[PDB]
């Protein structure tokens, strides 16, 4: 019943940057393994029997320790290593992973691309009436969205979702959609989509009138 | 070529029973351990358990949150690995791994190393409802690249696949994780594709959901 913790539990990276992934038992183990398990992929193993590199595994990784402290770490940071890494040990029964360790990879800031689109003709026969707003590949991560009928702030009805780093350019994306029954949506003219990120001091923002035609 | 291949997972009402299964193939599925793991969404993997290889007796071990629950069983006839699951609790919803174990041999190096693309297991009261599919059009070639979208809501339970362009278009393809709300789930799916294509070729996105046997193609008009 060998419980691992892993810390830190969530770290962000800068290219060449030596990363170090620490996992801590409550008993001994004689080795210890890793995984590294990408967004929307299934875990790969990375280091086994403590530190020995699996297939296609970089040497810049590589794994130390015994007893009940363990680390894997790779001396220079690259794009590539981007990945929620877990330990595991199979020295007692049952097999147990670790927390986990969600690696992201630090890049150049990026600013968001803003796409509002307005409700489908389709979705409006049906009597509801949902706005989406696409705020596409930037980065950092800290991103604030915030809607705006007709020049107020509106909170209820709005569902947020966010993606993981992506492999291709290293950037998050996020979509927001803003639900409302066809009554509400027609009884307002104006929709915007207001983004506040670090590249810029005001606002992204991106609006639309409702048409009629 | 080394294949595992997940099955049985949906939708599953609490305190009643599912099993899954693990098709195999690439090597003698009887020298070899096969263990179970899962990942609840957003969570940290957990082993479940693993059964031995002939050798050994095809004996099993189990983790302590599931024993008594699960068995680990394998029909080395037709050399596939099953999880029964009994009594099932909302804990138990996630994405279930069958992973071939240690093996007669010392390849190391091979152990723990194959895992199936998994498959999703919903423990739920709520019923199920297949997907409104709605198009997302700009609303005024104002730029070199116009993103598109896609609008999946109100279904029951997960997973859904988007595609666009029967897969031809992978480039420029985003598909945030799908939110639940009130016993309903919603995702959006967006494509980046430049101007000149489009509207000149013509995209449509593919959504999918086998939990209610729903499948239709939705062509981006402009607007
Ligand atoms: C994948 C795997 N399966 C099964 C076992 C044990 O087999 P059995 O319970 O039949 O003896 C081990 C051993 N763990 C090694 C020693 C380790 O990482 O400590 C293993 O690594």
């Amino acid at each position: 019943d060998i419980e691992l913790t892993q810390s830190p539990a969530i770290m962000a990276a800068s290219p060449g940057e030596k990363v170090t992934i620490t996992c801590s038992a409550t008993s001994g183990v004689n080795y210890m393994h890793w995984f590294q398990q990408k967004p929307g992929t299934s875990p790969k193993l990375w280091i086994y029997s403590t530190s020995n590199l699996a297939s296609a595994v970089p040497a810049r990784f590589s794994g130390s320790g015994s007893g009940t402290s363990y680390s894997l770490t790779i001396s220079r940071m690259e794009a590539e290593d981007a990945a929620t890494y877990y330990c595991q040990q199979r020295s007692t029964y049952p097999f147990t992973f670790g927390g986990g360790t969600k690696l992201e990879l630090k890049r150049a800031d990026a600013a968001p691309t803003v796409s509002i689109f307005p409700p489908s003709s389709e979705q409006l026969t049906s009597g509801g009436a949902s706005v989406v707003c696409f705020l596409n590949n930037f980065y950092p991560k800290d991103i604030n969205v915030k809607w705006k009928i007709d020049g107020s702030e509106r909170q209820n009805g709005v569902l947020n979702s966010w993606t993981d780093q992506d492999s291709k350019d290293s950037t998050y994306s996020m979509s927001s959609t803003l639900t409302l029954t066809k009554d509400e949506y027609e009884r307002h003219n104006s929709y915007t989509c207001e983004a506040t990120h670090k590249t810029s001091t005001s606002p992204i923002v991106k609006s639309f009138n409702r048409n009629e035609c | 070529e080394v294949k595992l291949q997940e099955s049985g997972g949906g939708l599953v009402q609490p305190g009643h029973s599912l099993r899954l299964s693990c098709a195999t193939s690439g090597f003698t599925f009887t020298d070899y351990y096969m263990s179970w793991v899962r990942q609840p969404p957003g969570k940290a993997l957990e082993w479940l358990g693993l059964i031995r290889n002939k050798a050994n007796g095809y004996t099993k071990e189990y983790s302590a949150s599931v024993k008594g629950r699960f068995t680990i069983s394998r029909d080395n006839s037709q050399s596939i690995l099953y999880l029964q699951m009994n009594a099932l609790r909302a804990e138990d919803s996630a994405t279930y791994y069958c992973v071939r174990d240690k093996g007669s041999y010392g390849n190391y190096e091979a152990w723990f190393a194959y895992w199936g693309q998994g498959t999703t297991v919903t423990v739920s009261s709520a019923k199920t409802t297949p997907p409104s599919v709605y198009p997302l059009a700009p609303g005024s070639q104002t730029n070199s690249m116009v993103t598109l979208g896609c609008l999946v809501k109100g279904y029951f339970p997960e997973p859904v696949t988007v595609t666009w362009n029967s897969g031809s278009l992978s480039s420029g393809v985003h598909t945030f994780p799908a939110v639940l709300q009130s016993d309903l789930y919603t995702l959006s799916s967006s494509v980046t594709v430049p101007s000149s294509p489009r509207p000149s070729e013509t995209v449509t996105c593919n959504v999918a959901h086998p939990a209610s046997s729903t499948k239709v193609d939705k062509k981006i008009v402009p607007r």
